[PDB]
């Protein structure tokens, strides 16, 4: 009919254009996040940037409060890119899902299952006409029960998957090429890494990838970096000073 | 327990070689001592390979039998096959437990054949229940009802493994009759059904009527 | 264990009425008691319902207060909805 | 076509709610009412619409509570629902707390009742405005709008051709504070007359007038006193 | 538009939600509200210039500044009814937090809860989204000032000073000149009056008294909500007015 | 649960859904009821494919309870649901009063149901008109006619369904009071055949008395049809 | 919302009698990565094409072949979120049956229950149909079964079938070389050959998933190495 | 959201219900289903729609279904809607047995399912069921019975009838050939004839035919769903007799 | 149609209410006259044919012993409203042990009529999905003496000394305005009612096409007029010139 592009109903070719438009709304925020997996750790790096929305950025804005990385639990964090209302909503949904899991089962949910349950929630928006889609794409990291890092990413269509490395943002084909090159370059070494060396290499790869993608010089104050490892399984950000040191090392090489 | 003495009655299951038998008394009591009927069968055919014996409160017997018939008929029309006796036994357990806190005052037994398709092999199947659906799978015999102790004594003493249909009939009938003769609130006739894969033999025993 | 709490208590007191041809007298004592002790010596038992109608009650003081106030509320609502004050007989049926 | 005025939950490209604005438009079609207040009194005066020669004039002002009364303009049934709500809120407050309700809280509750009817597609806004006059530690006049907003006034008027009454009130606003109850009544009635149709006149039949003040519970004026006031108004209009 | 702007639950083909943008336009057309962090407190001011032709309104009776627990300032620009709804919800969340935990709800948690409440009215095809943006702010000795502004889309950001509503751009241009973290709230009062005189052409020195709401949470008020007394607003108003008439 | 207002006022001031239901009724078969001193005759057109359709199944002349019967025109399925509601109400009345429901009570109930279905969100009106013959509490025989709008009246004789105006006008100039059972039956047959093909298999006829509802035999109908054919040929 | 006046059918009849939303869901399926199943003499195989978009994704994170219970497997062609919802519902129904009757759910019973669930979404108010087709394979007392479930809720009993893209040509290729008396190895080879004839280029153990239920054994999903062995020849 | 409502249960300017007319068009677009009553039982026959040679043609009847021991139906229209209503009618028969301790009369079952269909046409805002049923059965009250239902909740009894595509030809054949006292064999041969003539051919094909009948013999009702072999034998007999 | 039932027009009027107003202009004409001695209601009955039983159809219904009602517009809707009014009046009588004031009955009826607006969920929930499209004349005698009230689909209630409804509303109102007088006695009220009805009736006035009821102040009892009373009024009527 004349409204097949308004509701979550199939169009003549089989498409649900509302899902496509929600994904485009995510893309319109102009925010880029990158997640990278190590051998015993995982990193997420995002821009500390307000999503391009109706309002603009003021010089009285508190830029430390601007973030796209959240803790779901002590050991599980994420990046949520998209409309900030929707991103906060998805953060709260994920937190409540994790807490309910913990109470019901007596052990913390791992990142994969939390991502899949979130996507089960999103599918309901994709099938019921009276609910708007959440214009939100996310990356979730954690350390699973076998001390292996996890990197999972969901998008408004309810589709999720695990990744060796991923990017949310405007361009994602060229981002995938950059990440593939960085991963193969890292993999071609045969020396065994220490836990600390592995974490350092992973963080440097994440920073260098975000930089080669965004195509400008990252300032430590304008980006955020969060890590989870087998040394420290808590999802923790790193200081602006450590980000700056990683950046000085990257530039001088 | 007094509720179970209101009507009286008992049921007994026994297996032989490629045969199985189910028997019950025929009395409908009232107020524990008044006999109001002498043709109140406690044995019900679910399908050709599944029988159930329901002792206890007569209203609950009829109600549970109707529920079980409803469930079996729906299952078999949906599946286009006869319900396996084990599935039926588990279903009966689940139905009884679903009323765990206001239960049906019934003491069921299930008797039939477990079919194991290679021809087909017919393995006797026996199960006794309590009113909330606890199950006792057995190979020799099962009992239930206010006459349970007497039936247990008679079966423990007289049951013989791997009897043919005639031996099975004589044994189960003797067990039932001896047990009934010691009960004030059970008896007034006995029906005995002897099952084989080919035929069902229904007998009414010339029993005591006091 | 704990015994089930009883929701009734008699706070005592008397109400007396007497009609005349063109008048009515309603009198009530003002003691408020609990078992064998006196809560207060001044607890009026008569409430005004209309210019021509009052109510006096004995029993549980919380119940009496709630009922008098409910009746006053209902009567003011009646006055607003129906433009006239209810007669004593109307109030009697309503009570 | 508008394409944005069909449903009450839809904003137009200019950020307007057209259904709510139409509900407000219903208010301008009602008969005129005027409320003014001195340091001790609030006087409410309004015109009672007459359908035909054989018909009795419609009621314009209503008692809510001992010291609260209202006048309305717009859809009468809406006003009746709101009147019942206010009367019940006041009586329930007296029943529960043994005190006269706070007028601000009552008007806020009324405005929230207004607001809840604008958020769902299965509702419509109340198509009526309420002018609320009370004395609670001071005289007060409030207005409530279909959009869920309310305002306090020193003098107020609405209804068909209420701009003339508003002109009169703006002119003399400085006087009302210090004038006596008789003078305040004359002012309110003259402001109401300023909204009259050319051929029309203020009569005991078609004129509603209420006073409420410090020791003066809400009370409509009787036909005799109202007639004396109307005669005084005519006489000092001739001047 | 193109038929994609009739519902808050339909994305446009370019990925935009038009009902939300129309609400933004409504808010930007409405009266001005601002909150400013100073050295020893935060100061909030609402300019009700839309009511300049409403001569009969009771003097100083329309106030857009409320508070939550006597220590959080909450104001708005947009529909009064929707704002009252959101403020009722804020107070209800504060009550529930106190009931559960016996301590006052932290400002940032309350902001998150309010923003989620607002965002929930943008999700369904049968509910009107709120037409209001909210400022929520507090101040205490150890933490200095915290100012959050919640958008109708449900996005909450943190500011050192915020202006919403009409003429906000010029007000921001004026606010950004001085670092008010080193100025006291009392001194900021005169600056704010000067900004009002310059930026809102509906406002003159005649209606500045009855058209502006002033409140603060500062050391002088023991870090609890208070409307600024007229005996403080009067000299500041007079001085701003004479300074402006000079140039 | 669906709650949209299906029946609404058109600018002209009409309930168009009710008028469309009336159209459905006018697409139904004809039914005639005639009243007498203490009996009523009801007749209804029959449509049945010869030798393939079963005539005994379809029932347009049905018994509500001991003393009340109903004929209807319009949508069959709507009629079945309404008739079952009416039987239920008959028995509920008996339970709550210890007396069978009078005819007027049942007519009022049926009309109330139809009106209600013009005035509730998420439902369309019944596309049926009904003739209800029965006894009042004074044992008097009455006939009521209800319509999709919910309006009812009592009649000495009435036709509903397709071509009801021709039958009505015919009945006006041919109906007498206190007619005998045979003459009332003949009048009903003439009225129905004024607008339906002449045949025994095209009409079902029943007679209502204090005792029970009795359908007229096939042979009696055929004999009366031969009488009608004779009078028609002789009149031409 | 869900309830109230806002619960009306989004799938309705057209003048010709067609329910176009179901047709559009069918098109969506016909544009999806191919899947197929084969019923052999002593087992049933379901195979699918799992083409990794990029070398960054983890293949194990994507499994288009899932187990519903012991002896029952499922694969889909179409939208993956819909598949997740229906797979969770199928597992729930399997355990509900097991709790009632103790034993494992018969394949036909599961298929009928899931088909009814699918059908509901073509008639209930305020929803779209599911955009996928399911192949359900399993072994029970009554033999080996291979069932398909369409977006409309119709179910079919198959000796062998293919859903998704190029499924007419795939079915021609599969009926050219299917007999009722194949073995498990022959069936797996045939499934692989069909998926090769459909897929453009070169297949490998990462481009396809395979699940088997044979010789009255529990359903198992072939590992990468087992499939590589099947691909050596 | 009212702009998306298609108003399924709303009268049309001619007192028509458009969704019901379209559902009937869909049913008319389905394969032929026939039924007829002999003195030996009710026969239901149907043409199978070809999809592929790989469909499993063993014990797979998709147009004729058992509702109870004494009731069975033929389907014309959307198969999934039919599956829903068939499940419902099996439930209804078993509920009647539970409540009354005797098997449900056929007309009561038909009435219950037709009530479901009518309700969907009158209440709510959902589309109607797109299915016609040929319900046949036996009960002591009315003997052998055969009924036809349509989406509107209507039904009617028949001695022989056909639904689905080209029902006109099949109905004419039945009207010419059906007799008031036929034997089961004669009934089955006539069913084969009308199926062959409606499918535009002369010798029917076993692979495309579903045939079942329902007999009350020796006091119990028994349903036979003819296999491909039995249908092949009947096809040979038909080609002999014609 | 395109709109919803609760939509305002740009002039602040509910479309459905306005359309419902166009339905009350239809039906038989009725006239109410309220004088000091009582209130009289008179209506013409539009018998469709000789086969219809006159007893069955009636346009003057009694709501309580002391209240009668004439109706116009959709008769099924009018009957719904009247039944509701009967129940409510008797509930009032039960809980207060007195006759309900007429104005209170009119208020109850008007609120029931407007229930479709869904304005508030207090007490029962919304059930009616549209206005009633009925105009009523409700006369009765209460403690304030006789009174005549008019209610219409918009929910406005107006009190009259004399009024008219139905197709001939306007002509009847013109005749009433120029002839009604306050001090009119009861017999003159009856004469005026039947004169107006005959003047505006398409048919010729007679005992079978006119129904009358009155609620006299003497006894506050609704009374229906049989053939003798109508015959007397007709035979005391003036000339038709």
């Amino acid at each position: 009919s004349m409204y097949d592009r308004h509701l979550t109903i199939f169009s003549p070719d089989g498409n649900l254009y509302q899902i496509e438009y929600a994904i485009k709304a995510v893309k319109n925020t102009n925010i880029t996040s990158v997640g990278v997996k190590g051998e015993n750790c995982a990193v997420i790096i995002s821009q500390k940037k307000m999503a391009t929305q109706y309002i603009s950025q003021d010089k009285l804005l508190d830029y430390n409060n601007i973030t796209n990385i959240y803790n779901i639990t002590d050991e599980i964090g994420c990046s949520m890119v998209g409309m900030p209302g929707d991103c906060l909503s998805m953060v709260y949904k994920a937190r409540s899902e994790a807490s309910e899991f913990l109470y019901s089962n007596g052990y913390n949910v791992n990142a994969e299952t939390l991502c899949r349950n979130i996507c089960d929630k999103i599918q309901v928006y994709t099938q019921h006409a009276y609910m708007r889609l959440h214009a939100c794409s996310g990356m979730i990291i954690g350390i699973d029960e076998n001390n292996k890092p996890e990197l999972f990413k969901f998008d408004p269509s309810g589709f999720c998957a695990g990744y060796r490395a991923c990017v949310i943002g405007n361009k994602e084909q060229e981002s995938i090429s950059v990440l593939e090159r960085l991963l193969e370059k890292r993999k071609k070494k045969i020396q065994q890494e220490t836990i600390d060396e592995d974490i350092r290499n992973t963080t440097i790869l994440a920073i260098e990838a975000l930089q080669t993608i965004l195509a400008f010089d990252l300032k430590a104050s304008e980006i955020e970096v969060a890590i989870v490892s087998t040394k420290n399984r808590n999802f923790t950000q790193i200081s602006e000073k450590e980000i700056d040191n990683y950046l000085t090392y990257i530039a001088e090489r | 327990g007094s509720i179970y003495n209101y009507n009286g009655g008992c049921v007994l299951g026994m297996s032989g070689s490629n045969c199985v038998a189910i028997a019950c008394d025929l009395r409908l009591g009232a107020n524990t001592f008044t006999t109001v009927s002498t043709k109140f069968s406690k044995i019900f055919k679910m399908n050709n390979n599944v029988y159930v014996g329901l002792s206890g409160l007569a209203t609950d017997i009829q109600t549970l039998y109707e529920i079980l018939r409803y469930r079996v008929n729906l299952y078999e029309v949906r599946q286009d096959a006869e319900m396996d006796v084990e599935c039926f036994a588990n279903m009966l357990s689940s139905i009884l437990y679903s009323n765990r806190f206001s239960p049906y005052f019934v003491n069921p037994i299930v008797v039939g054949f477990k079919l194991k398709h290679y021809k087909v092999n017919y393995e006797p199947y026996l199960t006794a229940y309590d009113l909330i659906g606890a199950k006792c799978e057995t190979r020799d015999f099962v009992v239930n009802g206010v006459t349970s102790e007497q039936l247990f004594g008679m079966c423990e003493s007289l049951y013989v493994k791997d009897q043919d249909e005639n031996g099975l009939f004589e044994t189960i009938s003797q067990c039932l009759l001896s047990a009934l003769d010691r009960d004030c609130i059970s008896g007034w006739g006995a029906e005995v059904l002897v099952l084989t894969p080919e035929k069902i033999i229904k007998k009414k025993l010339k029993a005591r009527m006091d | 264990g704990f015994k089930r709490w009883y929701p009734y208590i008699d706070n005592g007191g008397t109400v007396i009425g007497l009609t005349g041809k063109d008048y009515v007298i309603l009198a009530a004592d003002t003691r408020l008691s609990l078992s064998y002790s006196i809560y207060t010596r001044f607890c009026p038992k008569i409430s005004k319902l209309t210019d021509k109608c009052i109510i006096g009650s004995s029993g549980m003081q919380s119940d009496i207060k709630t009922l008098h106030s409910l009746l006053q509320k209902k009567i003011q609502l009646f006055v607003l909805e129906h433009s006239h004050y209810p007669d004593i007989h109307v109030i009697a049926r309503l009570l | 076509r508008n394409l944005y005025d069909t449903d009450n939950i839809i904003y137009s490209p200019e950020g307007r709610l057209y259904q709510v604005e139409y509900a407000s438009e219903a208010i301008k079609q009602g008969t005129c009412a005027v409320a003014i207040k001195s340091k001790d009194y609030v006087v409410v005066s309004g015109l009672k619409k007459c359908i035909s020669k054989l018909s009795f004039p419609q009621e314009k002002i209503f008692k809510i509570d001992d010291y609260i009364g209202i006048s309305m303009s717009g859809i009468t049934s809406d006003a009746k629902v709101l009147t019942k709500f206010m009367q019940n809120e006041c009586l329930s407050h007296k029943f529960l707390y043994n005190e006269n309700i706070n007028i601000e809280s009552l008007v806020r509750s009324v405005a929230d009742k207004y607001q809840k009817n604008t958020q769902k597609s299965s509702k419509r806004a109340f198509g009526v405005g309420l002018m609320i006059a009370a004395y609670h530690n001071e005289p007060c006049i409030f207005e409530t709008r279909p959009n869920g907003s309310y305002f306090e006034y020193d003098a107020l008027s609405f209804g068909a051709r209420s701009h003339a009454s508003k002109t009169y009130l703006e002119k003399n606003l400085h006087l009302f504070e210090e004038c006596s109850l008789e003078e305040l009544i004359l002012h309110c009635l003259k402001a109401l007359k300023c909204s009259l149709s050319s051929e029309s006149e203020l009569t005991i039949s078609n004129t509603a007038l209420a006073v409420v003040g410090k020791n003066h519970p809400w009370q409509e004026i009787s036909s005799l006193q109202l007639e004396e006031y109307l005669s005084k108004v005519k006489m000092d209009a001739e001047q | 538009s193109a038929g994609y702007d009739l519902s808050v639950s339909t994305f446009s083909p370019d990925g935009r939600l038009y009902q939300v943008e129309y609400i933004y336009k409504s808010i930007n057309n409405n009266n001005t509200a601002l909150c400013l962090e100073c050295k020893d407190g935060i100061i909030c001011c609402c300019i009700n210039s839309n009511m300049d032709k409403n001569k009969m309104i009771k003097k100083n009776s329309y106030n857009r500044i409320y508070h939550v627990n006597n220590n959080i300032i909450i104001t708005y620009s947009g529909f009064d009814g929707d704002a009252r709804n959101i403020i009722d919800r804020a107070r209800s969340e504060a009550n529930t937090y106190y009931y559960n935990f016996h301590t006052n709800i932290p400002l940032h948690i309350l902001v998150n809860r309010i923003s989620l409440y607002i965002h929930a009215y943008t999700l369904y095809w049968h509910m009107r989204p709120f037409a209001a943006s909210i400022i929520i702010s507090s101040f205490n000795e150890k933490d200095k000032g915290d100012i959050y502004c919640i958008e109708p889309n449900g996005a909450c950001y943190k500011y050192s000073g915020i202006v919403i509503g009409k003429n906000k751009e010029m007000f921001k241009t004026e606010i950004e000149k001085k670092d008010y973290k080193d100025i006291n709230v009392r001194d900021a009062i005169e600056d704010i009056y000067k900004f009002i005189l310059t930026s809102d052409d509906h406002m003159n020195k005649n209606n500045l008294q009855n058209l502006v709401n002033f409140s603060w949470i500062c050391k002088e008020s023991s870090y609890e909500f208070q409307n600024i007394h007229e005996e403080i607003l009067t000299p500041a108003l007079n001085k701003a007015v004479e300074y402006i008439e000079k140039l | 649960s669906y709650d949209r207002a299906i029946t609404v006022f058109s600018p002209d001031g009409h309930l168009l859904q009710v008028e469309h239901a009336l159209e459905a009724v006018k697409k139904g078969g004809c039914a005639v009821a005639i009243k007498s001193s203490n009996f009523a005759v009801l007749a209804v057109e029959k449509k049945n494919i010869p030798k393939l359709q079963n005539p005994k199944t379809t029932e347009k002349l049905i018994k509500l309870d001991e003393h009340n019967c109903l004929a209807f025109a319009g949508l069959n399925a709507d009629a079945r649901v309404l008739v079952n509601k009416t039987r239920l109400e008959c028995q509920r009345y008996y339970l709550n009063m210890d007396e069978p429901a009078p005819v007027d009570y049942i007519a009022k109930y049926v009309a109330k149901v139809q009106q209600k279905f013009t005035h509730r969100g998420g439902v369309r009106p019944f596309g049926i008109a009904t003739l209800i013959a029965g006894f009042k509490n004074n044992k008097e025989i009455c006939i009521y006619q209800t319509e999709p709008s919910g309006i009812y009246a009592a009649w000495k004789a009435q036709a509903i369904g397709k071509n009801a105006k021709i039958v009505q006008e015919f009945l006006e100039k041919n109906y007498q009071e206190n007619m005998e059972q045979k003459d009332c039956i003949f009048l009903a047959l003439k009225a129905i055949f004024e607008v339906v093909e002449l045949s025994s298999k095209n009409v079902e006829v029943a007679l209502l008395t204090e005792k029970d509802l009795t359908f007229i035999e096939e042979q009696e109908i055929n004999s009366m049809v031969e009488l009608i054919d004779q009078e028609r040929t002789k009149n031409n | 919302m869900a309830d109230g006046e806002y619960s009306f059918s989004l799938t309705t009849f057209s003048p010709t009698g067609k329910l176009v939303q179901i047709e559009y869901a069918l098109n969506r399926v016909s544009s999806s990565s191919p899947a197929l199943g084969i019923r052999a003499k002593n087992g049933v195989i379901i195979a699918t094409e799992k083409k990794s978009p990029n070398e960054l994704i983890e293949e194990n994170s994507i499994f288009k072949i899932q187990q519903i219970s012991e002896h029952i497997g499922i694969v889909y062609a179409g939208m993956p979120g819909d598949f997740r919802v229906l797979l969770k519902r199928a597992r729930k129904e399997a355990i509900r049956y097991s709790l009632q009757y103790g034993s494992e759910i018969l394949v036909k019973e599961l298929v009928k229950i899931i088909a009814s669930i699918v059908q509901e979404f073509t008639q209930t108010g305020g929803v779209r149909p599911f955009g996928l087709s399911l192949l359900i394979c399993g072994v029970d007392v009554y033999g080996y079964h291979l069932y398909q479930i369409d977006p409309s809720g119709c179910y079919f009993n198959w000796m062998a079938t293919c859903v998704g893209k190029d499924y007419q040509n795939n079915m021609s290729f599969l009926e050219k070389r299917y007999n009722k008396d194949i073995e498990i190895e022959d069936a797996i080879h045939t499934a692989i050959l069909t998926l090769k004839e459909s897929y453009e280029g070169v297949l490998n153990e990462k481009n396809i998933e395979i699940g088997v239920a044979y010789d009255n054994k529990p359903f198992k999903i072939l590992t990468q190495n087992e499939i590589k062995d099947y691909l050596i020849e | 959201a009212r702009r998306y409502d298609s108003r399924t249960t709303t009268f049309s300017p001619e007192g028509r219900l458009y969704q019901v007319e379209y559902a009937l068009e869909a049913i008319n677009n389905a394969s032929i289903t026939i039924g007829l009553i002999t003195k030996d039982g009710v026969i239901l026959g149907a043409d199978k729609v070809f999809i592929s040679k790989l469909i499993d043609k063993a014990n797979n009847y998709e147009k004729i279904y058992k509702i109870d021991k004494h009731i069975f139906c033929g389907v014309a229209g959307l198969n999934a809607d039919a599956n829903i209503l068939i499940n419902q009618s099996r439930l209804y028969a078993q509920r009647y047995l539970y409540n009354y301790n005797e098997v449900q009369p056929v007309s009561q079952l038909v009435v219950q399912i037709c009530d479901i269909k009518q309700s969907y046409t009158q209440y709510g805002g959902l589309r109607p069921y797109g299915v016609s049923f040929l319900i046949g059965g036996y009960d002591t009250k009315d003997g052998y019975q055969l009924y036809h239902t349509d989406p509107s909740g209507n039904y009617s009894g028949w001695f022989a009838t056909a639904i689905g595509t080209n029902n006109l030809t099949a109905s004419s054949v039945l009207k010419q050939e059906w007799k008031n006292d036929m034997t089961l064999e004669e009934g089955l041969l006539l069913a084969l004839k009308t199926l062959a003539k409606s499918t535009d051919t002369e010798i029917p094909k076993s692979e495309k035919i579903e045939l079942a009948y329902l007999t009350n013999k020796d006091g119990e009702v028994y349903q036979k769903y003819l296999t491909e072999k039995e249908i092949e034998e009947l096809i040979k007999l038909y080609t002999q007799k014609y | 149609y395109d709109r919803g039932v609760n939509t305002f027009s740009p002039e602040g009027r509910l479309f459905q209410v306005e359309y419902a107003l166009g339905a009350i202009k239809l039906g038989s004409t009725a006239v109410g006259i309220c004088v000091n001695d009582g209130v009289i209601l008179a209506s013409e009955r539009r018998i469709s044919s000789t086969l219809i039983e006159k007893d069955s159809v009636e346009k003057l219904l009694s709501i309580d012993d002391h209240i009668g009602c004439a109706m116009s517009g959709l008769m099924a809707d009018a009957r719904t409203l009247i039944d509701y009014a009967r129940v409510e009046c008797n509930h009032y009588k039960f809980i207060y042990n007195e006759n309900i004031n007429i104005k209170s009955c009119v208020e109850l009826i008007s609120e029931l009529a407007l229930d479709f607006s869904n304005l508030s969920d207090s007490k029962r929930k919304k059930i009616m999905s549209r206005p009633f499209g009925v105009a009523l004349l409700i006369g009765g005698v209460d403690k304030n003496g006789p009174c005549l009230w008019y209610t219409e689909p918009s929910g406005t209630n107006t009190r009259f000394s004399a009024a008219s409804i139905g197709s001939a509303q306007e002509g009847a109102e013109l005749l009433l305005q120029e002839n009604y007088k306050k001090d009119m006695t009861f017999e003159q009220a009856e004469i005026l009612a039947l004169t107006v009805l005959r003047q505006v009736m398409e048919d010729k006035l007679s005992t079978s096409n006119v129904e009358i009821c009155a609620i006299k102040k003497s006894d506050q009892t609704f009374y229906k007029y049989n053939t003798d009373d109508i015959s007397r009024i007709i035979d005391v009527l003036p000339s038709p010139v």
